[PDB]
C-alpha cells in the first residue's frame, strides 16, 4: 500500500489506465472506419457528395 | 407418443448437453452451447436419441434446401428476365436477382434487358430451366409449388421420426437394404424416370425451339402433342459429344437422356448383381465402418471427389443449352463446385479423426510413422520441385537470361501423359463456335501446365499430409501417448515436452482448411487464367481467335510475377476500377470488405486468449466500478474457438476476395 | 434354456434369422442382450407376445416391430464370421495378412507376413519386405558401406566412384554453359566441387562425431571414417575425371 | 492515432501486467518472455510480457 | 424508366438541397462543420447531441435492468417486463446520471472491487 | 527440469497428483489443513511440464506451480522418445 | 391425462388382462423405456380406434419464456432497430434537411 | 533417419537431438518473417513508384 514511487502509483489504478486507453482505441478505430465505409459506400453508389 | 413433443426445453437454454446444466456462469457458456448443438453423440440420453437426432436432422436440411430450390423457382417465375432469355439467350444476361432502391442501392441493378434491370445471376439456373423445358411462366410456378410442397413435407417428416422411431428403432442400421433400395430404386430407377421426363418433354421441346420456333405455336405444339418428332430426332450419327448442337451449343439432349437410361439399367444391373460380387477383402472395412462418423467421413468424401468432377465437367463437357458462350456462368459452376469439393474432403478428414477417437481404427494405424513419413517426404520433394522450377524462371529473368528458364521457347518440360492424353474428348482437328464466342477449343497443354498441374499435386499431396496425420495420430503418439482420453477437440496438453499446442485433431483440421484454401486457390487461378488466355473469347472471319488475355498464360505463367502482374494486377483492373459501374459496384465493395475480413482474421489467428482475457478483465474493471456487473462474467474466447474463428474469417475473406475478383471481371468482358 | 427364446412366433421373426441372430450374437449376451441389439428387441418383445401372451397387434405396431427386426440379409453369415474371427487372430498373434496400397485402396497379397520383430516391443524391429526381406538383406549387407572384408579406403573409393561419376550429368547437361563448346570442363569442375564439399562435410561429422564402426582395434578413434571419407574424396575426382574423359572421348 | 494508441495499449499493458495480472498472479516469478501457462484456468496462450 | 426517373429527381433534390452547404474551392464535395457552430448546414452538433442522448439511455436502461436483476439467471432469460419498464425509464438519463453521481450512487470505491493483479509482496 | 513447488494453500486433493501423467507428484502427511495431507514433488526430473496439475488444483490460486525451465531440459522433461540421451 | 381411459396394462400381464376399455379398445402394454424424449412407449394388442396426437403440447407460458430469451429478445429489438433505419432512409433519403 | 539403412549406422540422433522450436522462439521466428517482409516489401514499391 506504500504509495511512494511513481510505479507504485501508476499501478495502483493501472485498470484505469488500461480501461480509458481502451476506450479512446475502440472509439478512434469505429468512427475512423466507419466513415471511411460510409465514404466508400456512398461513393460506390455513384454520390461523391453523399460522403 | 407425441405428447413429450413440449415446448418447456425451449426456454432452457443448453439442455440437451449435461455439461451446460450448471448455468451460465460465464459467456464461455454461450459458445459451449452453440459448439454442442449438433453434436447429438456427447449429449444426454440413449443411442435411440441419437439415431432419432440424425435421421430428423438429415430430413430439415433436405426441407432446407427444397425451401431454397423453391426460392430460386419463384424469382425465376416471379422477378426474372426468363422471358427475353429464352428468346434471346446470346443478347441477355440471366438475372432472376433485383436489389431494392434504398441507400442508391439502385446502382446495383444493371441493364440486361431493355425492360428489365437487375443483378446477373451466375448460378446458371437459366440454363437448367431452358434444358428442362421450361418455357412459361406457368411452369415456373408450379416448380416453385412442387419444392414448397416438398419442404412442408421434409419438415413433417423431420418433425415425426423424432417420436416414430423409437428405442427399438433399427432401420438406419440394416446397411444392406439401404444400399440396395438406393442403388436400385435411386441411381437406377430415378435415372430412368429422368431420362423418360427428357424423352418426353425435352426432346418435345428443345427440338422445337432449336428449330427456331421459340413461338412453337405456342401450347398447340410446345405443350407435349407432338408424337410425330421421333424420339431420336437430330442424332446425325456421329458419336455423342464428338459433334455438339451448332445452335445452343451442347450436347444434344437426346444423347443426354440416352445417357441417363442406360446408366439407370447400369445401376439397375449392378444392384442386381451385389446379389452375388466380390467381397470378403472389404469385410473387415464392412463390420469395422458401421458407426455414424466413419460413414459420414466416407460419405462426405465421395461427394467431396463428386463435386471435384462435376467440376472439371461442367465446363468443357458442355451439356446446357446456351451455357458454354455465358462464361461468368462456366466459371461459377466450376469453382464453386470446385470449393465445395475442397470444403467437404476437409470435413471427411476431420470426421475419420473423430472415428478414430470414438470408434476402433483398423490395421493401417500400426505402420502410421512410415505412412506419414513417406507423406512427408513426397511433400517436401514436389514442394521443393514444382514451387521452386517457378523460383528458377523468376531468378533467371530477373537476372536477364531467359533461355536458362523453364518455359516452351526455352528448356521445356512437356506434358507427356497429358500430349499423349488425346483419348478424352478426342475430337476433330478444330474448334466449334456459336456466336462471336468460343465454345470449346482443346486446351493445348505445355510446360506452364505442367509446373502448374505439379503445384496441385504438391498441394493437395501437403493438404493430405495434414488429414492423414490428424487422423493416425489421434489416439496416441510418441508426444503424449494418452490422446485419446484427451478428446477430439483439445487446443492442447500443456507447454511441456517443449510444448503440445495444436496436437489435436481438431487443430489438424484447423491447419488443413488453410491448406486446402491455398491448395484449391491455385486451382481457381489456374483455371481463370487458363481459360481466358487459351479457351474463351472473341473471334474472326477469317478462323483467327482473339482470346480475352490475348494468349498470356504460356508466355507469363511459368513466373511468379507472371502471375502477380498479368492475373492479379491487369485482370484486377475490372473489379478494383467498379466504383458507380451499375452492375459491378458490389463486386468492388466486396473485394474491399474481403480484404478486411482477411485482414481480421488474422487478430485472432496470430494472438493467445490471455491477452485478451486480462484486457477483459481490465476493462471489467471499469464496468464494476460503475456498478455495473454482468453476472454471466465476460471471458476471452477459448483458444479452439479463437483457432475457428481466424479460420472462419480468412477462408471467408479471401474467398469474397476471389469471387469478386473473378466475377466483375468476367461480367465485364462479357 | 433361456425362457423367451422358446416357442417364439414366427410371425414375430423367423427360424433360420433367429438362428442367425443367436450366431451372430455372442453367446453370453443372450441371457440378457445389451440394449440397441436386435436380440433385446427380440426379448423385450417376445416377452408380450406368444402362445400364452398378447396374440395379436395393431398393424402400426407390429410394422414398426417388423422394421426394428434384422431382415434376414444383414447379419453375416457362418463364413463371414470365420473370416472376422481368424483376421482378429491373426492381427492379435502379430502377424499381418499381406496388403499392398492401390488406387485409392489395397490389394490382399495373400500373404502372412510376421509382423512383431525379435523385440516384440521395439517399434523398428516390424519385419517388412522391403528391409528384413532376403534380397534387402543381402542387398544392404553388399552395400560399399557394409560389405564384409573392404577396407575402409576400398568403401570410400567405391562409394566415391559412384558419386564422382554421377555428379558430373546435372552440370554439364542443362547448366549455365550447357551449350559452350566445352559444356563438360565445366560440369567436370562443379562435379569436383560437389564432391570436395561433400567431403567435407564427412570430415566435419568424422571430427566431430566420430564413428568408431570402421576403426581397427587400438587407433585413434574416427580414424577409419576419416580415411574413408578421404578416399571417398579421391573416388570422386576419379569417377568425374572417367566420366568427362567417357563424354569427351566418345 | 488510433495505431499509436492501440500500440501504447498493448505495450503498456503489458508493462503494466509483467508483475502480475489477475489471470496470473505470480508474472513476476517467471521470465519475461515464457511459453504460456497451460490450457487450464481457461487456457493461457501469449500470456508473457514478451508475449 | 419510371425508377430511373425517381432517381433523377432524388439527384436534382439533392443538388438543391445541398446548395447551401459548404464545400470546398476544390473538390466540390460539401463539408461537415465539426467546430461547434450550432448555426451552420451540414454541423455536428444536432447529431452528436441526438447520439449522446439516445446512447445515454441505452447504457442506462442497461446499467438499470443490470443492478435490478442482480443475477446471470436473468442475463440468459430476460425479464422482459423489467426490461421493457427500464428502456421506457432510460429517457431521464442525462438528469437521474447526475443525480446518482453527485449523491454517491454511480461509483464505487476502488477499495471494493478488484484493483488488479498483484505486483508485489516478497 | 522444470521446478514444481507446493505451497501451503493445499487442502490435500489429491487431485494433481492423479493429473499427472509421469508421476512427479504424491501425497505426505502434515497437519495445516483439515485433510492433514499436502501434496509434494519428489520426482520433478520426471516433470514433462503439461501443467494439468496446475489445471486440476481448485484453490484460489494453484497451491502447485511449475516454472518452465527451458535452457534446463532434459531428456525427461522433453519426452524423447527416438533419441535417448544416457 | 390424456390416458384418462386405455387400462393400461404392464408387460407381466400382456395375456392376463382382457377388459377392453370406456372404448372397446384392448388393454395397450405400456413399456417404461429409460428416454426422457419418450419415457414410456405404449404398445397395443388388438385393432384400437386409439386417439394419439401427432401435435405437440405447447403453450403460451413457456412460448413467452422462450421468446423471453436474451437471444429472441436482442434478435427482436436489433431487427426492430434496422428496419426503423431502413425506413428513415426510405422517408427521408439523403438527409436533406442536415 | 533412424530407419535409413546408411544413417542409422552414423548418426543415432543422440548428440544434437532434432526438435520442433519451442513456442517463443516460434513466435519470435514468426514474428521476424512477419516484420521483414512488412518493412523490406515497401522500398521496392517507393523506388518504383517515384524513380
Ligand atoms: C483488419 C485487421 C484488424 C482489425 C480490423 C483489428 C481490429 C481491432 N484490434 Mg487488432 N490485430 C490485428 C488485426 C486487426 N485488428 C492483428 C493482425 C493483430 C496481431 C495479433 C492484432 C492485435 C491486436 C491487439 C494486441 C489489440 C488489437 C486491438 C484491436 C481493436 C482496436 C480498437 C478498435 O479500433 O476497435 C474498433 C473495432 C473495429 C474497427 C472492428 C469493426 C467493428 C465493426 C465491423 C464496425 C479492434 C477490435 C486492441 C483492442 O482490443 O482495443 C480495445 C488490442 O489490444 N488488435
Ligand atoms: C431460401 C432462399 C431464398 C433467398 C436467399 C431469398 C432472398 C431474397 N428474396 Mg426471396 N423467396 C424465397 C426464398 C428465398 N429468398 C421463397 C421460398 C419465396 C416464396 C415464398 C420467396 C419470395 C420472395 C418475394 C415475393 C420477394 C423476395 C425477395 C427477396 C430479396 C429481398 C428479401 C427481402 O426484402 O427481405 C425480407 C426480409 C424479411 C421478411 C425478414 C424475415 C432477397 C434477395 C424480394 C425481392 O427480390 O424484391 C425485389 C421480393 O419481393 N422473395
Ligand atoms: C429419406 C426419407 C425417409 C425415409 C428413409 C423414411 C423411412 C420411414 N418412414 Mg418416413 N417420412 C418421410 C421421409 C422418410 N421416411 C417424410 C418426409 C414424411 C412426411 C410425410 C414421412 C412420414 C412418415 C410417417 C407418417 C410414417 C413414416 C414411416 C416410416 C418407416 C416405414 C415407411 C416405409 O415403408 O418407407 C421408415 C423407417 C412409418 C413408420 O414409422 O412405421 C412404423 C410411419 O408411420 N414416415
Ligand atoms: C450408351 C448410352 C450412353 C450415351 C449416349 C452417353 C452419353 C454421355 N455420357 Mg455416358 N455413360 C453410359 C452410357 C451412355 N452415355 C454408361 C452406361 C455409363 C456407366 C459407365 C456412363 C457413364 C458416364 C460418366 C461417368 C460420364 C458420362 C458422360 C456422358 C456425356 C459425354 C459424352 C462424351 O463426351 O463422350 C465422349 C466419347 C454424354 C451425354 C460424362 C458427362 O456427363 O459429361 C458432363 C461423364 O462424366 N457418362
Ligand atoms: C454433411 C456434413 C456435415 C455434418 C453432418 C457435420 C456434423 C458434425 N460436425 Mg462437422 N464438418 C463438416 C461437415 C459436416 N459436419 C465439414 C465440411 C467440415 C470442414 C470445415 C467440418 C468440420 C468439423 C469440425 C472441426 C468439428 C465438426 C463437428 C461436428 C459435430 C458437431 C457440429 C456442431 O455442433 O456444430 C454446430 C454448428 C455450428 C457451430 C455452425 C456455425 C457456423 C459455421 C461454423 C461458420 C459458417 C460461416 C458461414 C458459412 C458464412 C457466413 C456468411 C457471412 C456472409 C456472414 C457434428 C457431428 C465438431 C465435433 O465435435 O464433432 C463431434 C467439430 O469439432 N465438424
Ligand atoms: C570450392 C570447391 C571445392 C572444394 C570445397 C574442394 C575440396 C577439396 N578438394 Mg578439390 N577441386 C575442386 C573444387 C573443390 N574442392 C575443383 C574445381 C577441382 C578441379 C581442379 C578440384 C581438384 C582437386 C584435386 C586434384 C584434389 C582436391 C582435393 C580436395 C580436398 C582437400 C577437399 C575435400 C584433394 C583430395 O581429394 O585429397 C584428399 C586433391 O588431391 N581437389
Ligand atoms: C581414366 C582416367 C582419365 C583419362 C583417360 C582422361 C582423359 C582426358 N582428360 Mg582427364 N581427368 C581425370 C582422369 C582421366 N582423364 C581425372 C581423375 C581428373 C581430375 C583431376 C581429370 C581432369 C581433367 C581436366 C580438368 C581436363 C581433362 C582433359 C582430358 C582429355 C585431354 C582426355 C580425354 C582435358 C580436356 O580435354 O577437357 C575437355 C581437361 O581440360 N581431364
Ligand atoms: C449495460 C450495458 C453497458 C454499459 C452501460 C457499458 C458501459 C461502458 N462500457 Mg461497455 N460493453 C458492454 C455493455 C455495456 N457497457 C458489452 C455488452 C460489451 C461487449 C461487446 C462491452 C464492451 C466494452 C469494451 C471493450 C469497453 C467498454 C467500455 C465501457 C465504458 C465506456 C463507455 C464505452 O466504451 O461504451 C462503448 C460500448 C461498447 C463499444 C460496447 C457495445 C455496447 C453494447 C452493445 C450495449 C449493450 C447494452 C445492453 C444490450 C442493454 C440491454 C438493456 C435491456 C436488457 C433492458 C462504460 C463504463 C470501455 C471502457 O472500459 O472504458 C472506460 C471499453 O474499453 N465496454
Ligand atoms: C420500427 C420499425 C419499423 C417501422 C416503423 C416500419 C414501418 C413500415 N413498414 Mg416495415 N419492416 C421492419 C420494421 C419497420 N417497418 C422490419 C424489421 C422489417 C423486416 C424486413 C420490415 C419489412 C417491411 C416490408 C417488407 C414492408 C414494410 C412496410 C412498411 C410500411 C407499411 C406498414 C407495414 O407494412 O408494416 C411493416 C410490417 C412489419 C414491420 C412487421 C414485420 C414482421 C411502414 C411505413 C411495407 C411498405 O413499404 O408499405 C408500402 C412493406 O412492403 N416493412
Ligand atoms: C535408373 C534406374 C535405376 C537406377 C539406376 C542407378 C542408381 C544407376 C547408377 C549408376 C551409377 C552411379 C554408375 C556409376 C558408375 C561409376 C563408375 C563406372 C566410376 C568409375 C570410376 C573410375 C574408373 C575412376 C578411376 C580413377 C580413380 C579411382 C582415381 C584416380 C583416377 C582414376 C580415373 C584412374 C533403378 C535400378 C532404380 C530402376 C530403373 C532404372
Ligand atoms: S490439487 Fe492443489 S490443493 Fe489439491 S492436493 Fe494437489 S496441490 Fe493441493
Amino acid at each position: 500500500q506504500e504509495s511512494s514511487s511513481k510505479q507504485i502509483r501508476i499501478h495502483t489504478h493501472k485498470a484505469a489506465i488500461i480501461s480509458h486507453l481502451s476506450w479512446v482505441s475502440l472509439w478512434l478505430g469505429f468512427h475512423t472506419l466507419a466513415v471511411y465505409s460510409h465514404n466508400d459506400t456512398c461513393i460506390a453508389f455513384n454520390s461523391p457528395s453523399k460522403q | 407418443i407425441f405428447r413429450y413433443i413440449n415446448t418447456t426445453l425451449w426456454a432452457k437454454a443448453g439442455h440437451f448437453n449435461k455439461a451446460l446444466s450448471k448455468g451460465a456462469k460465464t459467456t464461455t457458456w454461450i459458445w459451449n452451447l452453440h459448439d454442442y448443438a449438433h453434436d447429438f453423440d456427447i449429449q444426454q440420453r440413449s443411442t435411440g436419441l441419437i439415431a432419432r437426432k440424425v435421421f430428423s436432422s438429415n430430413l430439415a436440411h433436405l426441407s432446407l434446401v427444397f425451401f431454397w430450390i423453391s426460392g430460386m423457382h419463384l424469382h425465376g417465375a416471379y422477378l426474372s428476365n426468363y422471358d427475353i432469355w429464352l428468346k434471346d439467350p446470346k443478347s441477355i444476361t440471366p438475372s432472376s436477382h433485383l436489389a431494392y432502391s434504398l441507400i442508391g442501392q439502385d446502382i446495383l441493378n444493371s441493364y440486361t434487358s431493355e425492360y428489365f434491370s437487375g443483378i446477373t445471376i451466375t448460378s446458371g439456373f437459366f440454363q437448367l430451366y431452358r434444358s428442362e423445358g421450361i418455357i412459361t411462366q406457368s411452369q415456373l410456378k408450379y416448380a416453385c409449388a412442387t419444392s414448397l410442397i416438398a419442404t412442408l413435407i421434409c419438415l413433417s417428416g423431420s418433425y415425426l421420426h423424432m417420436q416414430l422411431m423409437s428405442k427399438f428403432t433399427s432401420f438406419y442400421k440394416k446397411f444392406q437394404s439401404l444400399s440396395q433400395d438406393h442403388l436400385i430404386i435411386i441411381f437406377g430407377s430415378r435415372s430412368t424416370s429422368l431420362s423418360a421426363h427428357q424423352i418426353h418433354k425435352m426432346l418435345p421441346a428443345n427440338p422445337l425451339l432449336d428449330s427456331g420456333i421459340s413461338k412453337p405455336s405456342i401450347l398447340q405444339v410446345i405443350s407435349n402433342s407432338l408424337s410425330y418428332t421421333l424420339a431420336l430426332f437430330s442424332t446425325n450419327l456421329s458419336s455423342t459429344g464428338k459433334l455438339l448442337n451448332p445452335s445452343t451449343r451442347s450436347v444434344f439432349l437426346s444423347q443426354v437422356a440416352a445417357h441417363h437410361k442406360t446408366t439407370g439399367v447400369v445401376f439397375i444391373t449392378l444392384g442386381l448383381i451385389r446379389f452375388l460380387t466380390m467381397y470378403k477383402s472389404q469385410f473387415s472395412i464392412l463390420t469395422s465402418y458401421i458407426d455414424y462418423h466413419i460413414v459420414l467421413s466416407i460419405n462426405l468424401a465421395l461427394i467431396a471427389s463428386l463435386s471435384i468432377i462435376v467440376a472439371d465437367h461442367l465446363t468443357r463437357t458442355p451439356i446446357y443449352p446456351h451455357k458454354s458462350t455465358s462464361y461468368p456462368t462456366i466459371l461459377c459452376l466450376s469453382i464453386h463446385h470446385a470449393w465445395l469439393s475442397g470444403f467437404l474432403i476437409i470435413g471427411s478428414g476431420a470426421h475419420a479423426s473423430i472415428f478414430n477417437l470414438l470408434g476402433s481404427p483398423t490395421s493401417e494405424i500400426r505402420h502410421r510413422d512410415p505412412i506419414y513419413s513417406h507423406l512427408i517426404w513426397v511433400c517436401i520433394a514436389i514442394g521443393l520441385h514444382s514451387f521452386s522450377l517457378y523460383c528458377h524462371n523468376d531468378t533467371l529473368e530477373a537476372l536477364g537470361r531467359p533461355e536458362d528458364i523453364f518455359h516452351d521457347n526455352s528448356i521445356q518440360l512437356k506434358a507427356i501423359f497429358a500430349k499423349q492424353s488425346f483419348l478424352r474428348a478426342e475430337l476433330q482437328p478444330d474448334i466449334e463456335m456459336l456466336d462471336k464466342k468460343i465454345i470449346r477449343i482443346t486446351q493445348e497443354l505445355g510446360t506452364a501446365d505442367f509446373i502448374v498441374h505439379h503445384i496441385h499435386a504438391f498441394t493437395i499431396h501437403v493438404t493430405l499430409l495434414i488429414l492423414s496425420k490428424g487422423v493416425l495420430y489421434a489416439r496416441n503418439s510418441r508426444f503424449v501417448s494418452d490422446k485419446l482420453e484427451l478428446g477430439f477437440t483439445y487446443p492442447c496438453d500443456g507447454p511441456g515436452r517443449g510444448g503440445t499446442c495444436q496436437i489435436s485433431p481438431w487443430d489438424h483440421l484447423f491447419s488443413a482448411v488453410f491448406w486446402m484454401y491455398n491448395c484449391l486457390n491455385v486451382v481457381t487461378f489456374h483455371y481463370f487464367w487458363k481459360m481466358q488466355s487459351d479457351v474463351w473469347g472473341f473471334v474472326s472471319i477469317q478462323k483467327h481467335i482473339s482470346h480475352y488475355s490475348q494468349g498470356d498464360f504460356s508466355v507469363n505463367s511459368i513466373t511468379i510475377n507472371g502471375w502477380l502482374r498479368n492475373l492479379l494486377w491487369s485482370e484486377a483492373s475490372q473489379v478494383i476500377q467498379s466504383y458507380a459501374l451499375s452492375s459491378i459496384c458490389p463486386y468492388g465493395f466486396i473485394f474491399l470488405i474481403g480484404h478486411f475480413i482477411w485482414a481480421f482474421s488474422l487478430m485472432f489467428l496470430f494472438s493467445g486468449r490471455a491477452y485478451w482475457q486480462e484486457l477483459i478483465e481490465s476493462i471489467l474493471w471499469s464496468h464494476h466500478k460503475l456498478k455495473i456487473i454482468p453476472h454471466i462474467q465476460p471471458r476471452a474466447l477459448s483458444i479452439s474457438q479463437g483457432r475457428a474463428v481466424g479460420f472462419i474469417h480468412y477462408t471467408l475473406g479471401g474467398i469474397g476476395s476471389t469471387w469478386a475478383f473473378i466475377i466483375s471481371r468476367l461480367l465485364v468482358l462479357t | 434354456k433361456i425362457a423367451y427364446l422358446q416357442d417364439i412366433p414366427r410371425t414375430i421373426v423367423e427360424k433360420d434369422a433367429l438362428e442367425l441372430i443367436l450366431k451372430n450374437t455372442p453367446k453370453e449376451q443372450w441371457e440378457n442382450p445389451p440394449e440397441d441389439s436386435y436380440l433385446y428387441t427380440v426379448k423385450a418383445f417376445a416377452e408380450m407376445y406368444g402362445p400364452g401372451k398378447a396374440t395379436k397387434m395393431g398393424w402400426w405396431d407390429y410394422y414398426r416391430l417388423k422394421m426394428d427386426m434384422p431382415d434376414t440379409t444383414r447379419l453375416s453369415s457362418e463364413r463371414e464370421l470365420q473370416e472376422i474371427e481368424e483376421y482378429e487372430k491373426l492381427m492379435m498373434s502379430g502377424k499381418v495378412p499381406f496388403a499392398v496400397p492401390g488406387p485409392s485402396g489395397y490389394f490382399f497379397t495373400g500373404f502372412v507376413t510376421q509382423w512383431k520383430g525379435k523385440e516384440p516391443f521395439a517399434g523398428d524391429q516390424v519385419i517388412t519386405l522391403t528391409e528384413n526381406g532376403l534380397f534387402a538383406k543381402q542387398f544392404l549387407s553388399a552395400l560399399a558401406f557394409y560389405r564384409e572384408g573392404l577396407k575402409p579406403w576400398q568403401r570410400g573409393l567405391e562409394i566415391g566412384m559412384a558419386h564422382g561419376y554421377f555428379l558430373i550429368g546435372p552440370f554439364t547437361s542443362l547448366g549455365p554453359l550447357r551449350n559452350t563448346p566445352e559444356a563438360a570442363t565445366v560440369g567436370l569442375l562443379c562435379g569436383c566441387a560437389i564432391v570436395g564439399i561433400v567431403s567435407i562435410g564427412g570430415l566435419i561429422f568424422g571430427s566431430t562425431i566420430k564413428p568408431t564402426r570402421f576403426d581397427k582395434d587400438g587407433d585413434k578413434p574416427g580414424a577409419g571414417f576419416i580415411e574413408m571419407i578421404n578416399w571417398h574424396a579421391v573416388g570422386g575426382l576419379g569417377g568425374a575425371g572417367f566420366a568427362h574423359a567417357l563424354i569427351t572421348v566418345f | 492515432a488510433l495505431g499509436l494508441h492501440i500500440t501504447v495499449l498493448i505495450l503498456l499493458k503489458g508493462g503494466l501486467e509483467a508483475r502480475g495480472s489477475k489471470l496470473m498472479p505470480d508474472k513476476m516469478e517467471h521470465s519475461f518472455g515464457f511459453s504460456c501457462d497451460g490450457p487450464g484456468r481457461g487456457g493461457t496462450c501469449d500470456i508473457s510480457a514478451w508475449d | 424508366y419510371a425508377r430511373f426517373n425517381k432517381k433523377i429527381k432524388m439527384i436534382e433534390l439533392r443538388e438543391t438541397a445541398y446548395g447551401d452547404r459548404l464545400c470546398g474551392k476544390k473538390d466540390g464535395l460539401p463539408r461537415t462543420i465539426a467546430t461547434g457552430e450550432w448555426n451552420v448546414r451540414g454541423s455536428a452538433m444536432w447529431p452528436a447531441a441526438i447520439f449522446l442522448y439516445i446512447a445515454g439511455w441505452i447504457g442506462w436502461a442497461g446499467r438499470s435492468y443490470l443492478i435490478r436483476t442482480n443475477d446471470a439467471a436473468k442475463e440468459i432469460n430476460i425479464d422482459v417486463p423489467l426490461a421493457v419498464t427500464c428502456m421506457a425509464s432510460g429517457f431521464s438519463w442525462p438528469v437521474a446520471a447526475w443525480q446518482e453521481i453527485v449523491n454517491g450512487e454511480m461509483a464505487v470505491p476502488n477499495d471494493q472491487i478488484h484493483n488488479g493483479g498483484p505486483w508485489n509482496q516478497s | 527440469s522444470h521446478a514444481v513447488k507446493i505451497y501451503d494453500t493445499c487442502i490435500g486433493c489429491t487431485l494433481c497428483v492423479r493429473a499427472c501423467p509421469t508421476d512427479v507428484l504424491e501425497m505426505v502427511p502434515a497437519s495445516i489443513n483439515a485433510a492433514k495431507q499436502v501434496a509434494s514433488s519428489p520426482r520433478v526430473e520426471d516433470c514433462v511440464g503439461c501443467k494439468r496439475c496446475e489445471t486440476a488444483c481448485p484453490t484460489d490460486f494453484l497451491s502447485i506451480r511449475v516454472y518452465l525451465q527451458d535452457n534446463e531440459e532434459t531428456q525427461y522433461s522433453l519426452g524423447l522418445d527416438l533419441v535417448d540421451w544416457s | 391425462a390424456e390416458t384418462e381411459e386405455g387400462l393400461i396394462i404392464k408387460p407381466e400381464e400382456a395375456g392376463k388382462i382382457t377388459s377392453r376399455d370406456k372404448n372397446n379398445n384392448p388393454p395397450r402394454i405400456v413399456v417404461k423405456t429409460n428416454d426422457w424424449d419418450i419415457p414410456e412407449y405404449q404398445l397395443s394388442t388388438g385393432a384400437s380406434n386409439q386417439v394419439s396426437y401427432i401435435t405437440p403440447v405447447v403453450e403460451s407460458e413457456d412460448i413467452k419464456a422462450w421468446l423471453s430469451l436474451n437471444v429472441n429478445f436482442f434478435s427482436i429489438i436489433i431487427l426492430f432497430t434496422v428496419g426503423g433505419l431502413i425506413e428513415i432512409q426510405r422517408f427521408f433519403p439523403d438527409t436533406l434537411y442536415w | 533417419h533412424l530407419k535409413t539403412p546408411i544413417l542409422i549406422n552414423l548418426w543415432n540422433g543422440d548428440i544434437y537431438t532434432p526438435l520442433a522450436l519451442s513456442i517463443v522462439q516460434a513466435r519470435f521466428i514468426g514474428l521476424v518473417h512477419f516484420s521483414t517482409g512488412l518493412i523490406l516489401t515497401y522500398p521496392p514499391f517507393i523506388i518504383g513508384a517515384t524513380s
